[PDB]
């Protein structure tokens, strides 16, 4: 009933840590350079994520959670387009009008996609 | 000895299957390819190895040269002011003993011209070394998936040990 | 033990071999690329596979993961209304015991740009793994052969055993 | 048996290593990629294959099928009257007991748009086999190193041995 | 004297068939998936062709031909355009004349490629 | 101290020559299609490059020295762009004045890449 550090449960290291080779410890994450989110078995945490010139960081890198980084304001990311943000657009084209603003997730949403005037 | 490879391929026009069962990743990018055939053919095969939602399961732990080739093939008819701009990207990614799916690779494409252009035409093929344990699970997922071509020739996904 | 396995290259300035006798495809699409040079080389090699008019022909009943790469290069100088819009396309084909060839494998691109463009530079890369019967011949096949820059370096085709 | 194979990735954030002790080519075309990681992650590796200034050293001699993928990933914001035209070349040297680098393979894009364009996603991809002798030396070298992206699921480079 | 259905002759199934593997019957191709043209000894049939949405098949496949494509009116497509139909032209350029109408395998035909006015 | 032709030094062939396989001559390059510039033990020369339709051709490949080309007048080539001539301008922006001219090794020389006027 007497310990020290960490050891895995039923064969599991906790968020944060990562198991040892065959001899079973379990090894903490370092700090700013990798991570792992859930209970796990992996040899190795999992490695941080840089955000790039063309974005923010949100939140920093932990033991425990990757780091989050978002489009810079006046660029956008969706779904399809996961690799680069893309320019918001200034305006609406001709007989068109706003009714949506540039967010990190999305362009502009202008409407004449149907309706009257 | 025995022979520890597959390569698996669109289904030409069935195209995509899923249906209401279908099958799925999680915090992965783009959206996983899961129509790949999954028996013998003139033209695919699995041994010692096999499908299950699109995805390659592990039977013998190793090292694998993994690859996908995907064709991104579009017609386009743009219009007045600009929206047109596609990425298109293969990812390959595997679930091991971990909930969430990891990436193992990459790679990109991004239509040029715009406006003035009838159509674009994007093999996208990548390939590269991994290690996996029994049971982890291999599968691709692309973006734009209603670009892509999956004529057999065309587009494909296979693995093979290496070593 | 036995390795099973070749890498064969353009010539160069030979460039294109073919003369009168040459050699041919069939239903085949594209243009079967004969001219990849036949002997040992410091970049090139046949072991357990040889060649025989731009073919590779095996040995040896498998599994072969095969390849090729073909580099479209071009400088171009278009003109008033448009005409210019390429299709590169590399095919890699198979020629079994039955009459026809058959498609193993495709990879295109499409030029982009039009008028307001210098040249271009497309290096088209795929492979796969394909069941092969011994006398089993491969060959590529590729749309515009005129742009293709055989340097040794830069277009090859090749294929090993796998597992 | 014993398995020969290296699959080795970008650093990511640390992307560019060099600092003043460095490491070079020589009448090698581009800037060699100087960065790979040279030790285990769940992700790279290295089997009777070891790494020194960003090449990859042979221990046993034999055929080696080599790949490298290199993302040329930029945004680009123009100006006035032109200048804006890239090529992005990848290219695979050997060192050999000759004191001159020796190209294996080059693939090559060129940027298309012009003006118009916002940015550009460019992977590439090549491999192929070739023979090497014990101790021979293996690198990548790259046009525009600046504009490549380091990830690793993005940018990798690898050999295992053949047959 | 006496038989049943496909046995293959010397070692070649018909048009419509395929062999078995090792044990040796002609089996028949399935009549909208995939056939085979000739005599032969192919453990599967070819796959058949499905027209893309730019082009009009203009016959069916059969256990014994693929299915045949061809580009839609407006459209052509040449050998060295296989992947894709191409756009007719509408007109000839500034000061050249027809001769040559759009066909499934050919732009207009413009003439000043030579020749007087 | 008797001999006939060339036979390698410390295990070396002179340049012009490569080594024989296991048997150990030294055998001489075939000029115009392939060299060795330093002292080896090549098992194959290296081969000469061919000039392309771009460039034009300062001096011949010998069994000693690769074929040496340049991109043709009016084009020329940079470290970056080592895989096409590229066009030379044929003046500079409006407001900027030459300094410095086409070379093969680069394009023209503007000025207000900072002065005053």
């Amino acid at each position: 009933p007497q310990q020290k550090r960490s050891s895995p449960s039923e064969g599991l290291c906790p968020p944060g840590h990562h198991i040892s080779e065959d001899g079973r410890d379990c090894i903490s994450c370092k700090y700013g350079q990798d991570y792992s989110t859930h209970w796990n078995d992996l040899l190795f945490c999992l490695r941080c994520t840089r955000c790039d010139s063309g974005e923010v960081e949100l939140s920093p890198c932990t033991t425990t959670r990757n780091t989050v980084c978002q489009c810079e304001e006046g660029t956008f990311r969706e779904e399809d387009s996961p690799e680069m943000c893309r320019k918001c657009r200034t305006g609406c084209p001709r007989g068109m009008v706003k009714v949506g603003d540039c967010t990190p997730w999305s362009d502009i949403e202008c409407v004449h996609k149907e309706s009257g005037d | 000895p025995q022979r520890v490879a597959a390569h698996i391929t669109g289904t030409r026009g069935r195209s995509n299957t899923l249906s209401s069962p279908n099958s799925k990743n999680e915090k992965a990018l783009g959206r996983k390819i899961n129509s790949w055939e999954s028996s013998r053919s003139g033209h695919s095969f699995l041994s010692n190895l096999h499908l299950r939602n699109g995805e390659l399961v592990i039977h013998e732990k190793g090292f694998y040269y993994i690859y996908s080739q995907t064709y991104f093939r579009f017609q386009e008819e743009i219009k007045e002011n600009t929206k047109n701009d596609k990425q298109m990207v293969q990812y390959i990614y595997k679930y091991t003993s971990y909930p969430d799916p990891i990436l193992l690779m990459k790679s990109a494409r991004n239509s040029c011209w715009s406006k003035d252009a009838e159509y674009g035409l994007y093999s996208i093929y990548q390939g590269g070394i991994f290690e996996l344990k029994e049971n982890d699970r291999i599968f691709v997922s692309v973006t734009n998936e209603h670009l892509i071509d999956m004529d057999h020739e065309a587009s494909f996904f296979g693995a093979f040990l290496v070593g």
